[PDB]
């Protein structure tokens, strides 16, 4: 899961 | 309902990770909100014709600080509003919103603070949630650390969000370990710890203040989401929480008929009361907010669309959804905030833009  | 009446962009071009209206505004004063992003906090005043009047920022001494979150309270003696901020340095700053002076700071997490929330009844009780896997409860009247909520049975990865219930008897937290944990703060031990914290004055004693170590949640589940849980809110005795799986789930611990205050630490069931799906929000650290009355709920997604749910219906699954788009708003919206009277909704974005929506 990426933050951006 | 809402129409987009203005927007701007802050000069630093970094994400605005948080926004909060001051719901402790004085009667007759204009509505004010704070944004946090880069290493700054900024205050703006809402005025007619969609004007967003720029006021003044607090800029951290450290160019490497990154503020993630803010929360408003008031001074318990003076009534003046105070603004708490924190971020990647793990330092809590208490800011005088008038002068933007940092009145004081708290260190402890040493590691990133992902969220701050103030108790709904006691303006001095501040909850911080950390990348170090713990939550901490501070008394910002006597500058005491009341308790750390941690241990191997607490979160096992970053805590991303937490919310007190209506009367501040218990906290639900959530994070990167996919779980949501309940921590009761109305226990005898906790009520006493808080009272002792109010009694603590380092000039009048020799002892350090002792913090409670709370190592066991009063309930835990990993059955709600299958990824990072990044926003949680109480809805009476139910919970609203979301991950990065394009859903807000409305659920409760235990079976359908179980009282929240009779749930035991070993409760292995939950009950799902509804789920509000939406699109294009697969990135984490994307928070919804609710208005003062909890009649409604607003979430932005990663391409600049707003979702608003009308929760004024007999059951959670009957929520009514509206969406709000603008052709120039295409950056990720990290958080929304309603003014207290519910007339304005602000969204802030990854490209440092701020969007004003009026009813």
């Amino acid at each position: 899961a990426r933050k951006s | 309902s809402f129409k987009c009446v203005n927007s701007l962009k802050e000069d630093h071009n970094q994400p605005l990770f948080g926004v909060q209206f001051n719901w402790h505004s004085k009667e007759g004063d204009p509505l004010v909100f704070a944004t946090v992003g880069s290493n700054r906090v900024t205050l703006y005043e809402c005025h007619s014709q969609g004007e967003i009047r720029l006021l003044q920022s607090y800029v951290d001494a450290d160019a490497d600080e990154n503020f993630y979150t803010c929360a408003w309270t008031y001074d318990s003696n003076t009534s003046h509003p105070l603004l708490a901020v924190a971020g990647s340095r793990g330092i809590i700053r208490i800011i005088n919103p008038i002068t933007m002076q940092c009145i004081k700071h708290y260190v402890g997490h040493g590691n990133a603070i992902n969220e701050l929330k103030f108790h709904p009844r006691d303006p001095n009780l501040l909850l911080s949630v950390s990348k170090d896997h713990a939550l901490r409860l501070w008394n910002i009247q006597t500058d005491t650390l009341v308790a750390i909520f941690g241990g191997v049975e607490g979160h096992r990865d970053e805590v991303l969000s937490a919310d007190y219930d209506l009367l501040g008897e218990k906290i639900m937290s959530c994070g990167m370990d996919h779980s949501l944990k309940l921590w009761r703060i109305n226990s005898k031990r906790m009520m006493n710890a808080i009272k002792e914290s109010y009694d603590y004055n380092p000039n009048k004693t020799n002892r350090p203040f002792i913090s409670q170590k709370i190592h066991f949640p009063d309930f835990s589940t990993r059955d709600i989401h299958r990824n990072y849980v990044d926003c949680v809110r109480w809805l009476g005795d139910l919970i609203l929480s979301k991950s990065c799986e394009n859903a807000i789930v409305c659920w409760k611990p235990g079976k359908m008929e179980d009282d929240i205050d009779k749930i035991k630490p070993s409760e292995s069931n939950v009950t799902i009361l509804g789920r509000f799906d939406y699109s294009q929000c697969d990135i984490w650290y994307m928070r919804f907010s609710m208005d003062f009355w909890q009649k409604m709920l607003a979430l932005g997604n990663q391409v600049g669309k707003l979702y608003v749910w009308d929760l004024e219906v007999e059951d959670p699954h009957k929520a009514k959804c509206t969406t709000l788009t603008h052709h120039k708003c295409g950056a990720a919206i990290r958080q929304t905030s309603f003014s207290r009277d519910s007339s304005i909704l602000i969204a802030v974005c990854d490209d440092a833009s701020i969007w004003r929506w009026d009813r």
